[PDB]
C-alpha cells in the first residue's frame, strides 16, 4: 500500500489482459517472490516467465489473482506461498486483500470476527409468510 | 407398422362405445344402443318437454356439428 | 442415550434421510451442538454433477434421532 | 452482492475456504463442533456465486449456503 | 352492409391494408372480397355476431364504436 | 336388439369380403391371408371393411381384450413379483448393489420358476405384511 | 473361470438373453400362428 | 507366462516387455475395474453410466504414457478385427444373399439386391422384385459395382473373400491380445515417428496401390474389357487364365507381346494400351476408364514410395522432423514449430486431433470426388447409390472434424505443458485467441447475413409481388462467375493445359453429355444465382462450426470468465450460476453445439446435392438427344428462396416417402416417422435440466419403498453433462435417420 515493487514477469503481451475497467474503474496487482526464474501460466492465456526475486503482475479481476495464486502454491516444485493480492484504483489508492489477516483464510487465526453466522439450522428459517412485505428473506432474518 | 405391410385389416380399432353410449342418452340413435333420450319408450323421453322434438331433430341429423359421429380415430 | 450400533430414524425434516434409518457410530462430548454420528447404507445427493455416489455419514443431535434398533 | 451465511450444522472441515476461488470465506474460532472452528463471509462483496463452497460441504444439506443477489462487476465475474 | 345482402358468398372484411412494399401482383391479390382496395379478410366471427345482435349498419357500428371510446375514458 | 348398428359383421360387410380375397400372406404360409380372412370374418367390421373391437366388457367380445388382459396381467405380476423377491433377498446379503449388477444366476433363476403362485404370494404378504410399508417408517421430503 | 462365469452374468449380457429368448418365443409363435388380433 | 516365441528382431529399434499383463478373466466378472472410483462398486445409477462414459478413456486409467500406449495399440488391433467382421459380413451376403451373378449378367434392367428378408409378421413385403425373379432389398452401397469393377464374376470368389475376411478378424484379434499380453511394445518403439512415416508412406499408401495397380492390369481391366465387350461373364477366362496364358493379356493388350523389357529401360509409351490418359468415363458403363485407374495406381504408387524415403532412421540419410519444424520460424511467429515436435510425439490426443480434421476432410473430399468423376461401372445411373455414398461419406467427414475439435480441446486440458510451448506457435495462438475469434465471429455474422439473408429478401420480394426485386438469373444476378472461369479452364484443358489427356477430368465442368441406357451418367453442372446463394450458405455454416469447435479449444485452459477452467477437466458442467451464469463453457460443451452445428452445414449440403443432382443433371435422355431432368430444372427458379426449398423440394419430394405404406419401401416411411419420434424425444433432453427430474425420481422412489420395493442401486437423474449428451445423440440420430429415409425412398422412386 505504500508502493508496489517486482519486477513484471517477462511476456510478450497478450489480448487477455487489461482492458478500459482497468483505468475507468479498478485493477488488482499480485506480487509474490520466485527462487529461480521458471515458466507459468498466465490465468489471461499463454505462457510467461517469472523473475528471480520480486514479481509485480496486475490483473483484471481479484479472481485471476487467486487463481494465479492457487497455480503458484500448488504446481511449483518448491511452493510459492508469499503471494500478496491488491485492489488498485484509478486515484492510486492501493486496497491490500490477501491474505487478509497474513494468514491464509483456509485456517484459524485468532482475532477474527465471524460474519455471515447464524445460530439455527438451514431447516430453522422463518416461514417466507411471516416476514412478507418486509425487505428480508428468510436468511437474511 | 400393420398399414405399411400391406395388411391393414390387422389393426387394433377400439370401437368408443362409452361415448357413443352417452351420445345415445341424448338421442343419437346412429349406434342403435336405444338409451334413455334414444328410446321412445323412456320415461325420459316422455316428459312433454318443449325441447324434445328440436334438440332430437338436431342432433339425429348428419348436417351439423352436435354430436359428431366418432370412430376408433 | 445413544451408543453405537444403534438404529435410529432421522427426524431432521431439511435432511436426505429423513424417515430413513441409520447406525450410531460413534457419541461426542458434551458442548457440542450435534454429537451423535450416524452412518447410513444410502449415500445421499453430495457431489459434484456426474459423481458416483454420495456421503453416507452425518452428525444430529439426540432430539434428531428416534431410537428403534 | 450475494449473500452467504453459515449456520450452526458447520463441522469446521475448511473445505468451504478451500473451494472459494474469490476469497469470500474465512476459518474463526468457534466452539460448537469439535474443529474449534467455523466458516466466515466477510467479503461477499468479492463473491460471484459459483457454489462451489456448497458442492464442498459434507453435512447433511449445507452449512454454507449462497443466496444469489443484486449483481454487480465483481458478482457477474466481468473483466471489463 | 352488403355481407348482410348474402352472407354464405360474399367474405366479410376486417379493415384494409395500406402497406407500401405491396407490388402489384399482391395489390391485385388482396383487392377481393368485391373491394376496390387491398383488403384482408376478417376470421373473427364478429359479422355473424354484429349481426345476430341486431345491428344492420355502419351507423350503428360507428356510434358502439364512439360508445366504447368514452366507456374506457 | 338393434345394437351396435353403425358396424356389421365381417362376413356381412362386403368391404371387408372383397379385401379379404385379397389378404396378403404374412408367412411362409400360402393360406395365411385365407386363414386371416375366415378368422376375421366372425369379428364387427366397419364401412371401410376392417375388425373394430368391442371391449366395453361383455363376454360376446371377450376375447377382444378381457382374455389378452387376463394373460398379460399374470405374466406382469409374474416378472414384478420375482424381481421384487430377489430385490427383497439381495438385500441380506451384505453388499446387494453388486448383485443388483451381476446377478445371481441360481437365485434369480430359484426365484423366477416360483413365480406361478404370484396372487396367493401377493394375498399372504398383504395380510402377513411384507406386502405394504408404513408411512411414519418411510422417507419423505419437507412439506 | 469365477470370472468368466460372473461377466456372463452381468446386467447387460442376462438382459440382452432374456431378450433373445422372449424375441424367439415371440417370433415362433407368431410363424407358426400368425394375425391373432383377437381371441376366437 | 503365455506362449513364448523366440524374440522376432533383427537390429531394429524394436524394443517390448514380455508378458506385462497375464491372460485372465477375474477383470470380466469385476466391471469398472479400470475406474479407481468404480471399482467398488455401485451405490447409486450413477455409476452404470460412468462406467460406459470412461471405458476408452486411458488416460483417467493410468498416468503411463507407455501403458496407455500399449492399450491404445490393441484396440486398434481389435478395431481393424471388427472393420474385417463387417467386410467380410458384406462379401458373404453378396455371395449367399444376393443377385450378383444375374444382375451382372445384364446391369441395365435389375436392380442390385442383396438382402433377402424373412417372411414374418407381413414384413417379407420388403422383398421388393428387384428383376429376374430376385425377390429382396435393394442395395445402395455400390458392393455391386466395386465387386465388377474388381472383376468378380462368381459367388464362390466372394464366398472365398468373406473366408478370407474372417481369417483375417480372427489374425488381427491374436495380435492385439498378442501385444498387450505376450509381447507389449515399449514407448520408445512408439514414439518412432520418422520411421513410422516412412513405412506408412512408402509401404502401407505406396505398396498398397502398387499391388492394387497389380490387381487392376492383371485381373480388372481384361476382364472388364470382356465384360463391356458385351461378353457373357460365364464366356470369359478366370483371373489366373491371363496369367498362366500371357497370350489372352497380349490379345486384349499388344503391348505385353514386349514384356517387362520397356519398363526396365525406360520405354514406358510401348504401355500406352493399357496404361492410359483418357479422362472422361467409360461410354459403356459410365464409369472411369479402369485402364486410367491402373496408371493412376501405378504412379501414385511411385509418388508415395519415394516419399516413404524423406526421415532419417538407422542410415544418416534422411530428415529429422524436429529440425524440420525447429527451423521454420519467422519475424512473425516467435519460436515457430519449435515444440511441435515434442507435443506430437508424447500427446496422443494431439495426433488424433490432427488426424480426425484431416481424414474428416478426406472423407468430404473423397464423396465430393466419386460423385462427379464415378469410378465404379454403372455407380451413375444408378442414382439411389450415388447420393447414398454422397452422403454417407459427407456425415462421416463431419463427426470426424468434431471430434479432432473434441480432441484438439483434450490436448489443451490435459497434455497442453507451458513450460515446453514459450513463444511457439501454439503459445501465440492462445496469446492472440480473442482477435482470432473476434474476428471468425464477426466473418459468421456478415456470412449469415449475406446468405440466409439474401433468401429471406428474396421470400419477402416474391411474396409482395415483385419478382424484379430478388436476387435471381432473371433479376438482379448474382452470378458465380469465378467457379465459371475455372469451369471453362477445366473444360478447355485437355486441349492446352493437359496435352497428352484426350477428355475432361470430369464432365461436371463442361463438355458432352455422358448418358448410359437412357439416363444421364454425367453432365455438365452449370452454376448461377442459386448456386451462389447455396455456396454461400456452405461457407456460413462451416464458418460457425468451426468457429464455435475453435473457441472450445483456444479456451478450454481459461477465459476472462473462467480463469481456471483447466483445473475443471476438459468435460464438465459448468462452474455456478454465478457470474451470470457460466454452463457451456467446457470444451465438452463447445463439441455438443459443434455437433448441432455441423449437422446444419451438412443437412444443407446434401440437401443442395439431392435437388441439383435432380434438376439440372440426373434425368432421362430420348434417342433424339435431349435431356429430361428428374424435376424439370426447378433448382435455379426455386432454390432462391425458403418458400421454394419448402415446397418444390421438400414437400414435392417427400410424396415417395410418405405413400410407400403398401409396398417394398413402406420400412422407408417406417424408419421416417421413427427419425421423427427420435428427434422430437430428444427435445426434452435438450430443454430441461437434471434437478426436476431428480424430484420426481424421488417421488416415484417413494412410490418404490412404500412397496419394499427400491432398489439398492439407487436411482438417479442423468447428469448434466450426460443430459447433454443423450439429448445431441437422438438430434443427430433422429434427424439424419429422417434424411436418410427420406432420400432413399425419393432416389429409389425416381427411375
Ligand atoms: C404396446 C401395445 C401393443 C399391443 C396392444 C399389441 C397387440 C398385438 N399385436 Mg402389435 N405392435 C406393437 C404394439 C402392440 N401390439 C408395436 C409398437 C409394433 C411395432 C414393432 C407392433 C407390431 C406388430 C406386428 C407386425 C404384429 C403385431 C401383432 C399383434 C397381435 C398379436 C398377438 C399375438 O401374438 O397373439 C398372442 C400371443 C401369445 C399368447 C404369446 C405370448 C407369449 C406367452 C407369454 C407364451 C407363454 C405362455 C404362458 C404359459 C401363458 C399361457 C396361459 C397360462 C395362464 C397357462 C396383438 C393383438 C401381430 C398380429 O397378428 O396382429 C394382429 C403382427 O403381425 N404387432
Ligand atoms: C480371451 C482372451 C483374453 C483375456 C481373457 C484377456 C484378459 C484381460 N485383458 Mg485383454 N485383449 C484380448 C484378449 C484377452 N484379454 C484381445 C483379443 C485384445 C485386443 C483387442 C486385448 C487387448 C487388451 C487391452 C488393450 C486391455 C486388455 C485388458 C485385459 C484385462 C481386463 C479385461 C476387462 O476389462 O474385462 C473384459 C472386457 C471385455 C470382454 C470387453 C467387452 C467386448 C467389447 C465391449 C466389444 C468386443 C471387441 C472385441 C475386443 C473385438 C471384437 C470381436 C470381433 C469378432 C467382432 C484382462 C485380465 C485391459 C487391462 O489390462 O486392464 C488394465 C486392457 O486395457 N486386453
Ligand atoms: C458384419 C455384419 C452383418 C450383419 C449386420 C448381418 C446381417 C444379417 N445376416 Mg449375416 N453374416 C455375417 C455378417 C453380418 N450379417 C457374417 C460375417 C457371416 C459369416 C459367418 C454371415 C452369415 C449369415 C448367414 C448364413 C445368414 C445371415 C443372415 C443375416 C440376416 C438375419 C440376421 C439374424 O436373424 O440373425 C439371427 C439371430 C441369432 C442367431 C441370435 C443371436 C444371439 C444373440 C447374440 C444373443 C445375445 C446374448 C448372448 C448372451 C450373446 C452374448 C455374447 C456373450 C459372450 C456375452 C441379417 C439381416 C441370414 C439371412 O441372410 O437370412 C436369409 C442367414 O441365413 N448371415
Ligand atoms: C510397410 C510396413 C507397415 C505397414 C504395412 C503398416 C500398416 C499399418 N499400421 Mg504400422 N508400423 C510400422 C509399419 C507398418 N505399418 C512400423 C515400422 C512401426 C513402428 C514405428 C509401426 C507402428 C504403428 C503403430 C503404433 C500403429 C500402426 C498402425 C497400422 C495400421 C493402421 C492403418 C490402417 O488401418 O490401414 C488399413 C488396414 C489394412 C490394410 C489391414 C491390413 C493389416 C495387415 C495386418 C497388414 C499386412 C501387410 C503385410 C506387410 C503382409 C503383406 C505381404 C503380402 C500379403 C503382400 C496399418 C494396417 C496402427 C494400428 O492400427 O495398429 C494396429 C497403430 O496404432 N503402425
Ligand atoms: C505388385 C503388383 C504386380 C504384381 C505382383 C505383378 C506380377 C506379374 N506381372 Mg505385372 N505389372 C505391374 C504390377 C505387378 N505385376 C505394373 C505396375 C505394371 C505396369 C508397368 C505391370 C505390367 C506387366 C506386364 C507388361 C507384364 C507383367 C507380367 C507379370 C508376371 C510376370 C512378371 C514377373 O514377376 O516375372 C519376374 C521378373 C523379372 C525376373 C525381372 C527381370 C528382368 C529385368 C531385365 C531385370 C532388371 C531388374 C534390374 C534390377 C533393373 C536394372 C535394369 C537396367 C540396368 C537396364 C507376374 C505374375 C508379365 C506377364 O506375365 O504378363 C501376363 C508381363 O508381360 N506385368
Ligand atoms: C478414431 C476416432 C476417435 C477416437 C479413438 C476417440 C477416442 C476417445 N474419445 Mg472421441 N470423438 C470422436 C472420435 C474419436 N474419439 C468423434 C468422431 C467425436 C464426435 C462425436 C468425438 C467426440 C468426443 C467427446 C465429446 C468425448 C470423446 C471422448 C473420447 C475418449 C473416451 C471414449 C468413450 O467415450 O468411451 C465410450 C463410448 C461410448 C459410451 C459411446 C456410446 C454412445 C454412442 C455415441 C452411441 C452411438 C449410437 C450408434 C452409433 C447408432 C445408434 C444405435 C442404437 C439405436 C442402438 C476416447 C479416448 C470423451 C472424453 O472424455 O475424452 C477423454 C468425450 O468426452 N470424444
Ligand atoms: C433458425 C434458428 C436460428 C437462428 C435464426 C440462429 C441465429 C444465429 N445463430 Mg444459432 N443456433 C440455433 C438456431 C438458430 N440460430 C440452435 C437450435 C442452436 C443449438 C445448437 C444454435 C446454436 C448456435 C451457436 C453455438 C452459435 C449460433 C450462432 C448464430 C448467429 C450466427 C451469425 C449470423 O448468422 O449472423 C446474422 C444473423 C442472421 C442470419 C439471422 C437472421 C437475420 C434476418 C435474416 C435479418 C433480420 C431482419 C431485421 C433485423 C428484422 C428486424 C425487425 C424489426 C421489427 C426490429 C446467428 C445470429 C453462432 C454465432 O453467434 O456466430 C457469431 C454461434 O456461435 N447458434
Ligand atoms: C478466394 C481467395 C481469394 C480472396 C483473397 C482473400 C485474402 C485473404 C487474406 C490472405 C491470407 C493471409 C494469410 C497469409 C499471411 C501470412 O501467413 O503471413 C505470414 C505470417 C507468418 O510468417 P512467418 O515469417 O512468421 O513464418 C514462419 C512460419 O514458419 C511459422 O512459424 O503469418 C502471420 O503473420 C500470422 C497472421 C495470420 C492472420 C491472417 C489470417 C486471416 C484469416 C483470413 C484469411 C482468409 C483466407 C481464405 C483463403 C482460403
Ligand atoms: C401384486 C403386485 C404388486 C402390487 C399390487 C398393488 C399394491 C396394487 C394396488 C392397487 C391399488 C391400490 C388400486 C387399484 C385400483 C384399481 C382400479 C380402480 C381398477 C379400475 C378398473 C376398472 C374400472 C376397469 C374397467 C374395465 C372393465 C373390463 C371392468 C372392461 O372390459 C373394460 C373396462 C376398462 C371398463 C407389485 C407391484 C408389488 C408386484 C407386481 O408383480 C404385482
Ligand atoms: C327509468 C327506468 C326504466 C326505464 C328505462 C329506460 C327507458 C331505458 C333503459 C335502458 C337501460 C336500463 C339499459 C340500456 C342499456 C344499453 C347498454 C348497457 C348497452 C351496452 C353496450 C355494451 C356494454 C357494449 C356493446 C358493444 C358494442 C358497443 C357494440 O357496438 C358491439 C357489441 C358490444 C361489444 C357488446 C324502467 C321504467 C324500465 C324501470 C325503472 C327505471
Ligand atoms: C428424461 C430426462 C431424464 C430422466 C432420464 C433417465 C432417468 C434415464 C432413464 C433411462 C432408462 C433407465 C434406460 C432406458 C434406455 C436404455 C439405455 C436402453 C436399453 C435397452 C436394452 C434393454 C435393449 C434426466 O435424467 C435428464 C437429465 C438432464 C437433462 C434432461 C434429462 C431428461 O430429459
Ligand atoms: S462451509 Fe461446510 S464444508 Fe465448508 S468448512 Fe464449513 S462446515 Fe465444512
Ligand atoms: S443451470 Fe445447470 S449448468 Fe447452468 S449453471 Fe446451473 S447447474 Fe450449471
Ligand atoms: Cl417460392
Amino acid at each position: 500500500m505504500t508502493e508496489l515493487s517486482g519486477q513484471p514477469p517477462k511476456f510478450g503481451g497478450s489480448t487477455g489482459g487489461l482492458l478500459s475497467k482497468a483505468n475507468r474503474e479498478e485493477k488488482y496487482a499480485i506480487t509474490w517472490t520466485s527462487a529461480s526464474e521458471q515458466v507459468f501460466e498466465m490465468p489471461t492465456g499463454g505462457a510467461a516467465i517469472m523473475n528471480e526475486g520480486e514479481n509485480l503482475l496486475y490483473l483484471a479481476r481479484k479472481e485471476q489473482c487467486l487463481a494465479l495464486g492457487t497455480q503458484l502454491r500448488t504446481k511449483f516444485k518448491p511452493k510459492i506461498q508469499d503471494y500478496k493480492i491488491y485492489r488498485v484504483y484509478p486515484s492510486g489508492e492501493v486496497q491490500y486483500l490477501h491474505p487478509a489477516d497474513g494468514v491464509f483464510p483456509e485456517k484459524v487465526n485468532e482475532g477474527r470476527e465471524a460474519q455471515g453466522t447464524k445460530t439455527r439450522r438451514i431447516g430453522q428459517n422463518p416461514e417466507p409468510v411471516t416476514i412478507k412485505f418486509s425487505g428480508k428473506a428468510p436468511y437474511e432474518v | 407398422v400393420v398399414v405399411a405391410f400391406g395388411t391393414p385389416e390387422k389393426q387394433i380399432l377400439i370401437e368408443p362405445v362409452f361415448a357413443q353410449w352417452i351420445q345415445a342418452t341424448s338421442g343419437k340413435a346412429l349406434y342403435g344402443f336405444d338409451v334413455l333420450l334414444s328410446n321412445p319408450d323412456s320415461i325420459a323421453s316422455t316428459t312433454g318437454a318443449a325441447w324434445l322434438p328440436g334438440w332430437l331433430d338436431a342432433i339425429n341429423s348428419g348436417t351439423n356439428s352436435l354430436f359428431l359421429t366418432i370412430g376408433p380415430g | 442415550a445413544l451408543n453405537r450400533g444403534d438404529k435410529v430414524r432421522i427426524k431432521r425434516t431439511e435432511s436426505y434421510w429423513y424417515g430413513d434409518v441409520g447406525t450410531v457410530a460413534s457419541v461426542e462430548k458434551s458442548g457440542i451442538l450435534y454429537p451423535v454420528i450416524v452412518r447410513f447404507d444410502r449415500v445421499n445427493y453430495n457431489g459434484f454433477s456426474g459423481s458416483a455416489s454420495g456421503v453416507n455419514t452425518n452428525n444430529f443431535a439426540e432430539n434428531e434421532l428416534e431410537l428403534v434398533q | 452482492s450475494h449473500s452467504v451465511k453459515i449456520y450452526d450444522t458447520c463441522i469446521g472441515c475448511t473445505q468451504c475456504v478451500r473451494a472459494c476461488p474469490l476469497d469470500v470465506l474465512e476459518m474463526v474460532p468457534w466452539d460448537g463442533c469439535k474443529a474449534a472452528q467455523i466458516a466466515s463471509s466477510p467479503r461477499t462483496e468479492d463473491c460471484v456465486g459459483c457454489k462451489r463452497c456448497e458442492t464442498a460441504c459434507p453435512t447433511d444439506f449445507l452449512s454454507i449456503r449462497v443466496y444469489l443477489g443484486a449483481e454487480t462487476t465483481r458478482s457477474m465475474g466481468l473483466a471489463y | 352492409e352488403q355481407w348482410i345482402k348474402d352472407p354464405l358468398n360474399i367474405r366479410p372484411i376486417a379493415h384494409a391494408i395500406w402497406d407500401p412494399h405491396f407490388g402489384e401482383g399482391a395489390v391485385n391479390a388482396f383487392t377481393q372480397a368485391g373491394a376496390s382496395n387491398p383488403v384482408n379478410i376478417a376470421y373473427s366471427g364478429v359479422y355473424h355476431w354484429f349481426y345476430t345482435i341486431g345491428m344492420t349498419t355502419n351507423q350503428e357500428l360507428y356510434s358502439g364504436a364512439v360508445f366504447l371510446l368514452v366507456l374506457a375514458s | 336388439a338393434d345394437d351396435f348398428a353403425n358396424l356389421t359383421p365381417c362376413s356381412e360387410n362386403p368391404a371387408y369380403l372383397a379385401k379379404s380375397k385379397n389378404f396378403l400372406n404374412t408367412t411362409n404360409d400360402p393360406n395365411s391371408g385365407k386363414i386371416r380372412a375366415e378368422r376375421y370374418a366372425s369379428a364387427l367390421c366397419g364401412p371401410e371393411g376392417y375388425p373394430h373391437l368391442i371391449v366395453d366388457g361383455r363376454f360376446t367380445h371377450a376375447g377382444d381384450f378381457l382374455i389378452p388382459s387376463i394373460l398379460f396381467l399374470y405374466i406382469a405380476g409374474w416378472i414384478g413379483w420375482v424381481g421384487r423377491s430377489y430385490l427383497i433377498e439381495i438385500r441380506e446379503s451384505k453388499n446387494p448393489e453388486m448383485q443388483e449388477v451381476v446377478i445371481n444366476v441360481p437365485l434369480a433363476i430359484k426365484k423366477m420358476l416360483g413365480g406361478f403362485l404370484w396372487p396367493l404370494a401377493a394375498v399372504g404378504e398383504y395380510t402377513s405384511g411384507k406386502l405394504v410399508m408404513k408411512d411414519s417408517e418411510i422417507p419423505t421430503s419437507p412439506r | 473361470m469365477d470370472g468368466l462365469k460372473s461377466f456372463l452374468s452381468t446386467a447387460p449380457v442376462m438382459i440382452m438373453a432374456l431378450l433373445t429368448f422372449t424375441a424367439g418365443i415371440l417370433i415362433e409363435f407368431n410363424r407358426f400362428y400368425p394375425d391373432l388380433l383377437f381371441h376366437p | 507366462m503365455t506362449i513364448s516365441p523366440p524374440e522376432r528382431e533383427a537390429k531394429a529399434k524394436v524394443s517390448v516387455d514380455n508378458n506385462p499383463v497375464p491372460t485372465s478373466f477375474e477383470k470380466w466378472g469385476k466391471p469398472g475395474h479400470f475406474d479407481r472410483t468404480l471399482a467398488r462398486g455401485p451405490k447409486t445409477t450413477t455409476w452404470i453410466w460412468n462406467l460406459h462414459a470412461n471405458a476408452h478413456d486411458f488416460d483417467s486409467q493410468t498416468s503411463d504414457l507407455e501403458d496407455v500406449s500399449r492399450k491404445i495399440f490393441s484396440a486398434h488391433f481389435g478395431h481393424l478385427a471388427v472393420v474385417f467382421v463387417w467386410l467380410s459380413g458384406m462379401y458373404f451376403h453378396g455371395a449367399k444373399f444376393s443377385n450378383y451373378e444375374g444382375w451382372l449378367a445384364d446391369p441395365t434392367h435389375i436392380k442390385p439386391s442383396a438382402q433377402v428378408v424373412w417372411p414374418i409378421v407381413g414384413q417379407g413385403i420388403l422383398n421388393g422384385d428387384v428383376g429376374g425373379g430376385f425377390h429382396g432389398i435393394q442395395i445402395t452401397s455400390g458392393l455391386f459395382y466395386l465387386w465388377r469393377a474388381s472383376g468378380f464374376t462368381d459367388s464362390y470368389q466372394l464366398y472365398c473373400t468373406a473366408i478370407g475376411g474372417l481369417v483375417m478378424a480372427a489374425l488381427m484379434l491374436f495380435a492385439g491380445w498378442f501385444h498387450y499380453h505376450v509381447k507389449a511394445p515399449k514407448l520408445e518403439w512408439f514414439q518412432n515417428v520418422e520411421s513410422m512415416m516412412n513405412h506408412h508412406l512408402a509401404g502401407l499408401l505406396g505398396l498398397g496401390s502398387l499391388g492394387w495397380a497389380g490387381h487392376q492390369i492383371h485381373v480388372s481391366m481384361p476382364i472388364n474389357k470382356l465384360l463391356d465387350a458385351g461378353v457373357a461373364p460365364k464366356d470369359i477366362p478366370l483371373p489366373h487364365e491371363f496369367i498362366l496364358e500371357p497370350s489372352k493379356m497380349a490379345e486384349l493388350y499388344p503391348s505385353f507381346a514386349q514384356g517387362l523389357t520397356p519398363f526396365f529401360t525406360l520405354n514406358w509409351g510401348v504401355y500406352s494400351d493399357f496404361l492410359t490418359f483418357k479422362g472422361g468415363l467409360n461410354p459403356v458403363t459410365g464409369g472411369l476408364w479402369l485402364s486410367d485407374t491402373a496408371h493412376h495406381h501405378l504412379a501414385i504408387a511411385v509418388l508415395f514410395i519415394i516419399a516413404g524415403h524423406m526421415y532419417r532412421t538407422n542410415w544418416g540419410i534422411g530428415h529429422s522432423m524436429k529440425e524440420i519444424l525447429e527451423a521454420h520460424k519467422g519475424p512473425f511467429t516467435g519460436e515457430g514449430h519449435k515444440g511441435l515436435y515434442e507435443i506430437l510425439t508424447t500427446s496422443w490426443h494431439a495426433q488424433l486431433a490432427i488426424n480426425l480434421a484431416l481424414l474428416g476432410s478426406l472423407t468430404i473430399i473423397v464423396a465430393q470426388h466419386m460423385y462427379a468423376m464415378p469410378p465404379y461401372p454403372y455407380q451413375a445411373i444408378d442414382y439411389a447409390t450415388q447420393l447414398s455414398l454422397f452422403t454417407h461419406h459427407m456425415w462421416i467427414g463431419g463427426f470426424l472434424i468434431v471430434g479432432a475439435g473434441a480432441h484438439g480441446a483434450i490436448f489443451m486440458v490435459r497434455d497442453y505443458d507451458p513450460a515446453k510451448n514459450v513463444n511457439n506457435l501454439l503459445d501465440r495462438m492462445l496469446r492472440h485467441r480473442d482477435a482470432i475469434i473476434s474476428h471468425l465471429n464477426w466473418v459468421c455474422i456478415f456470412l449469415g447475413f449475406h446468405s440466409f439473408g439474401l433468401y429471406i429478401h428474396n421470400d419477402t420480394m416474391r411474396a409482395l409481388g415483385r419478382p424484379q426485386d430478388m436476387f435471381s438469373d432473371t433479376a438482379i444476378q448474382l452470378q458465380p462467375i469465378f467457379a465459371q472461369w475455372v469451369q471453362h479452364l477445366h473444360t478447355l484443358a485437355p486441349g492446352a493445359t493437359a496435352p497428352n489427356a484426350l477428355a475432361t477430368a470430369s464432365y461436371a465442368f463442361g463438355g458432352e453429355t455422358i448418358a448410359v441406357a437412357g439416363k444421364v451418367a454425367m453432365m455438365p453442372i452449370t452454376l448461377g444465382t442459386a448456386d451462389f446463394m447455396v455456396h454461400h450458405i456452405h461457407a456460413f455454416t462451416i464458418h460457425v462450426t468451426a468457429l464455435i469447435l475453435l473457441k472450445g479449444v483456444l479456451y478450454a485452459r481459461s477465459s476472462r470468465l473462467v480463469p481456471d477452467k483447466a483445473n475443471l477437466g476438459f468435460r464438465f458442467p459448468c462452474d455456478g450460476p454465478g457470474r451470470g451464469g457460466t454452463c457451456q463453457v467446457s470444451g465438452w460443451d463447445h463439441v455438443f453445439l459443434g455437433l448441432f452445428w455441423m449437422y446444419n452445414s451438412l443437412s444443407i449440403v446434401i440437401f443442395h446435392f439431392s435437388w441439383k443432382m435432380q434438376s439440372d443433371v440426373w434425368g432421362t435422355v430420348s434417342p433424339d438427344g435431349s435431356v429430361t431432368h428428374v424435376t424439370l430444372g426447378n433448382f435455379a427458379q426455386s432454390a432462391i428462396t425458403i418458400n421454394g426449398w419448402l415446397r418444390d423440394f421438400l414437400w414435392a419430394q417427400a410424396a415417395n416417402v410418405i405413400n410407400s405404406y403398401g409396398s417394398a419401401l413402406s420400412a422407408y416411411g417406417i424408419m421416417f416417422l421413427a427419425g421423427h419420434f427420435v428427434f422430437a424425444f430428444s427435445l426434452m433432453f435438450l430443454f430441461s435440466g437434471r434437478g426436476y427430474w431428480q424430484e420426481l425420481i424421488e417421488s416415484i422412489v417413494w412410490a418404490h419403498n412404500k412397496l419394499n420395493v427400491a432398489p439398492a442401486i439407487q436411482p438417479r437423474a442423468l447428469s448434466i453433462i450426460q443430459g447433454r449428451a443423450v439429448g445431441v445423440a437422438h438430434y443427430l440420430l433422429g434427424g439424419i435417420v429422417t434424411t436418410w429415409a427420406f432420400f432413399l425412398a425419393r432416389s429409389l422412386s425416381i427411375g
